[PDB]
RNA sequence: GAUGUUGGAUCAGGACACCCAAAUGGUGCAGCCGCUAUUAAAGGUUCGUUUGUUCAACGAUUAAAGUCCUACGUGAUCUGAGUUCAGACCGGAGCAAUCCAGGUCGGUUUCUAUCUAUUAUAAAUUUCUCCCAGUACGAAAGGACAAGAGAAAUGGGACCAACCUCACAAACGCGUCUCAGAGAUAAUUAAUGAUUUAAUCUUAACCUAAUUAACUCAUAAUAAAUCCAGCCCUAGAACAGGGCACA
RNA sequence: ACAUAAUCCCAAAAAA
């Protein structure tokens, strides 16, 4: 049962890693995701933002991205193994203290001081 | 349409009996059709 | 609530012996 | 030959057998026609089921009664007495 | 989106930026369910005027493949289903284009798409 | 047409169209045909489908069970079930079988044991609203409230009341099969399946 | 030597004098929508503001926002808003003790179930949008039946792979998936050859063409007893169910 | 044309 689920994970990761060269990223990293999904005339949709939360599960492993657009906060969750995504580029790399960036919802300057502190 | 007494309204009205009930049928006008 | 009537011996025996 | 039974008058379609369950609105009406088209041996049996006195002996003597829609009688390999009283 | 939920107006020429004493509220949703979403028309109440508007934003996306907006925004319109405002602010979802072409006037007047 | 399977797990799949599909996996360990019982009045004949774990042989002891396995020349088996076959032309004698018996795109029905909830209240069973949690309401919150009417003394049979829920047989209908794996003996079924993983399930031909 | 009298909440069941959905007749029914009457209770019959309402007025929808009975259902389930009795005022009546089938405020609602009864198998139900179409018809305005397709909704039976509440590997919807033939009869109503009664007639007879829900299934869930000490379980009150390679 | 399951006491029958 469980080792068969591990086999599912292995098979999925093989299928994805062969076709997709997308590098490994972690929570609190500034990324740019290309998307061919929408119906817009331009096939390429570039979304720049920092990943607030990533919980890997099976083939359905997803990561949530967040950024400030035109004064309004925009949060879009993408599937890591989603074939709709063309590529992903890492503009910057951060760490913080946790895989949960939810504390950034308040956007306080003190927490930003800590944000700048660690590597 | 539905009454307890069925009589011919005009000369062209015809009385019939079907399924244990009496009915009035008139080809000239449909308003003369009655049911008991 | 309160019992409507006093329990007979038979019912008492059958209740306290067989099912337990 | 319980299916070859013949009821007089218009009672064929006009006879209603009532079957009610514990559930609300579980009242079921089965005409003699459809019942004959489905389970005919029930009809005559019901006609007997109201004739006998109540309580025990009713069911006791009810188990002594057997009906079939068509003729197949392995019990006729066992010799029995035949009584003929047609109406 | 449900009744009594306050929404923001992104229309510049419609429902003027100058605020009243009572903030805009949502009376009813055209959908058979009290919970409305993007693409659904809603009946909103403003002081002195009761109007109709589309929902261009939501704080609670159902699917994982859909973006999430921090604030709920609406676009005012008329019975014909067209914006009465000459300008629209803030990004707009790409679902509105999939719905109908008659409503694409909003999409065409929108600055950005996510 | 059908076989007995074992619930494995669930996982999303991505079609070339781009539409997401949530499916469950049904693993087939072993399958053997045991007994063939012909019938007349039912206008159909019964067959025996069996999925064994082979471990239970020693800790499960019975005369008829063991004698059945031994006389039929069948290896030790965990689960023995029956299946109704209407078509007499497709009926075969005792034979071992594989999970290749199923084809993708075919809608199937899944019969399994529903998750036992143990003893459950009037809520979560019949989905009653209950009483308010405020405004002077005293201990009525999760209570079912009134039941019958003053006219009829006794309560109607089949009345909805709190009790044991789950751990019973249920059949899900209209489940499409996206694909099958013969070598790994895995069945991809679109839908939901009754019961927890590793619980015995049943895949049968649906009605459409 | 007591059947606790309104309303609301909760939980329903039934009636048909049918509001809506269905099948029709007539229409001063072109069409679309209406009016009137017949058949039909399977399902559904909303969310708010004012006031205790039984009401009523008003707001926004909806296919509709039906009526009545069940001790004007339901207080050994709840509510005390009304009212059924200890106070504080206004107004009226009375010389006074005090009242009023009048109006304003406040006023503890007791019980551990003995018996009867009860502690589910299933097959669904409703709507919107699009396509033929803007054709026939009509001066113009206006303007389908059928067939096909895509979406929901209520609800039945479910599940945890993602999202969500998640401090173990669990339970949930706010998340996901599914929902199906068929046969026969309704009361209307529309017919074919045709008598009695040279005509006529759906009916008397008889072979026969077609018509809502209920009423039923081609069927899907079910049942191999006869050891089970002891150790475990996503199983569980006990029990039952499952799994552990006994001496 | 009234509101829990039917028939105006079972089942049926016929028209001294
Ligand atoms: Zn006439």
């Amino acid at each position: 049962t469980n080792p068969l689920k591990f086999q599912i994970e292995r098979k999925d990761m093989l299928e994805r890693r062969k076709i997709l060269h997308i590098p490994e990223f972690y929570v609190g990293s500034i990324l740019r995701v290309t998307t061919a999904d929408p119906y817009a005339s331009a096939k390429t949709s570039q979304f720049l933002g920092i990943c607030i939360q990533r919980s890997g599960s099976g083939l359905g492993a997803t990561f949530i991205l967040r950024n400030t657009i035109e004064g309004q906060g925009v949060e879009i969750c993408f599937e890591l193994y989603n074939p709709r995504i063309q590529e992903i580029q890492v503009v910057k790399l951060e760490k913080r203290l946790d895989n949960s960036l939810l504390y950034l919802r308040d956007a306080l300057p003190e927490y930003s001081t800590f944000d700048v502190n660690m590597k | 349409k539905t009454k307890g007494v069925l009589k011919k309204r005009c000369r062209d009205c015809y009385l019939v009996k079907r399924r244990g009930r009496w009915f009035i049928y008139c080809k000239t006008n449909p308003k003369h059709k009655q049911r008991q | 609530a309160a019992p409507k009537n006093r329990r007979s011996i038979e019912v008492n025996r059958c209740r306290r012996r067989n099912p337990q | 030959n319980t299916r070859h039974i013949a009821f007089s008058g218009n009672k064929w379609e006009q006879k209603v057998y009532s079957s009610h369950t514990g559930y609300p609105g579980g009242f079921r009406q089965v005409t003699a026609a459809q019942l004959h088209q489905k389970d005919p041996v029930a009809i005559v049996k019901l006609a007997i089921y109201g004739m006998l006195p109540k309580n025990l002996h009713r069911r006791t003597m009810m188990q002594r009664l057997h009906l079939f829609p068509d003729e197949d009688i392995p019990e006729d390999i066992l010799k029995n007495l035949v009584e003929e009283l047609p109406q | 989106i449900q009744k009594m939920t306050r929404v923001r107006v992104v229309d510049n020429s419609a429902l003027g930026t100058t605020p009243y004493h009572r903030p805009p509220r949502c009376i009813h949703v055209y959908n058979k369910t009290g919970v409305g979403k993007v693409g659904d028309r809603i009946l909103l109440a403003i002081r002195g005027q009761k109007k109709k508007a589309l929902i261009v934003g939501h704080r609670m996306p159902g699917p994982r493949m859909t973006p999430r907006f921090d604030s709920n925004n609406v676009v005012l319109l008329e019975d014909n289903g067209n914006p009465v405002g000459t300008r629209i602010k803030t990004p707009i979802p790409s679902s509105l284009r999939q719905r109908e072409g008659e409503f694409s006037k909003v999409l065409a007047i929108a600055q950005n798409f996510v | 047409v059908g076989l007995i399977a074992l619930k494995l797990g669930m996982m999303p799949l991505w079609t070339k169209d781009g539409q997401k599909h949530v499916v469950t996996l049904l693993q087939v360990q072993d399958c053997h045909v045991l007994k063939y019982t012909p019938k007349e009045n039912h206008n159909g004949r019964m067959a025996a489908l069996t999925v064994g774990g082979k471990t239970v042989s020693h800790f499960h002891k019975s005369a008829s069970i063991l004698e059945f396995y031994q006389e039929l020349g069948l290896p030790p088996k965990q689960k023995v079930k029956i299946f109704n076959v209407t078509e007499n032309a497709v009926i075969k004698p005792g034979t071992p079988l594989y999970a290749a018996h199923f084809r993708p795109g075919q809608y199937v029905d899944v019969t399994a044991k529903t998750i036992g909830k143990g003893f459950q209240g009037v809520m979560r069973r019949w989905g009653f609203k209950g009483q308010p949690a405020t405004h002077g309401q005293t201990k009525t919150h999760r209570r079912p409230g009134a039941i019958s009417t003053g006219d009829v003394a006794r309560v109607w049979p089949g009345t909805k009341m709190p009790g044991q829920l789950g751990n019973i047989d249920r059949t899900a209908f209209g489940l499409k099969v996206w694909r099958i794996n013969t070598k790994h003996n895995i069945i991809y079924v679109n839908g939901s399946v009754p019961g927890h993983k590793n619980c015995l399930v049943k895949i049968k031909d649906s009605k459409l």
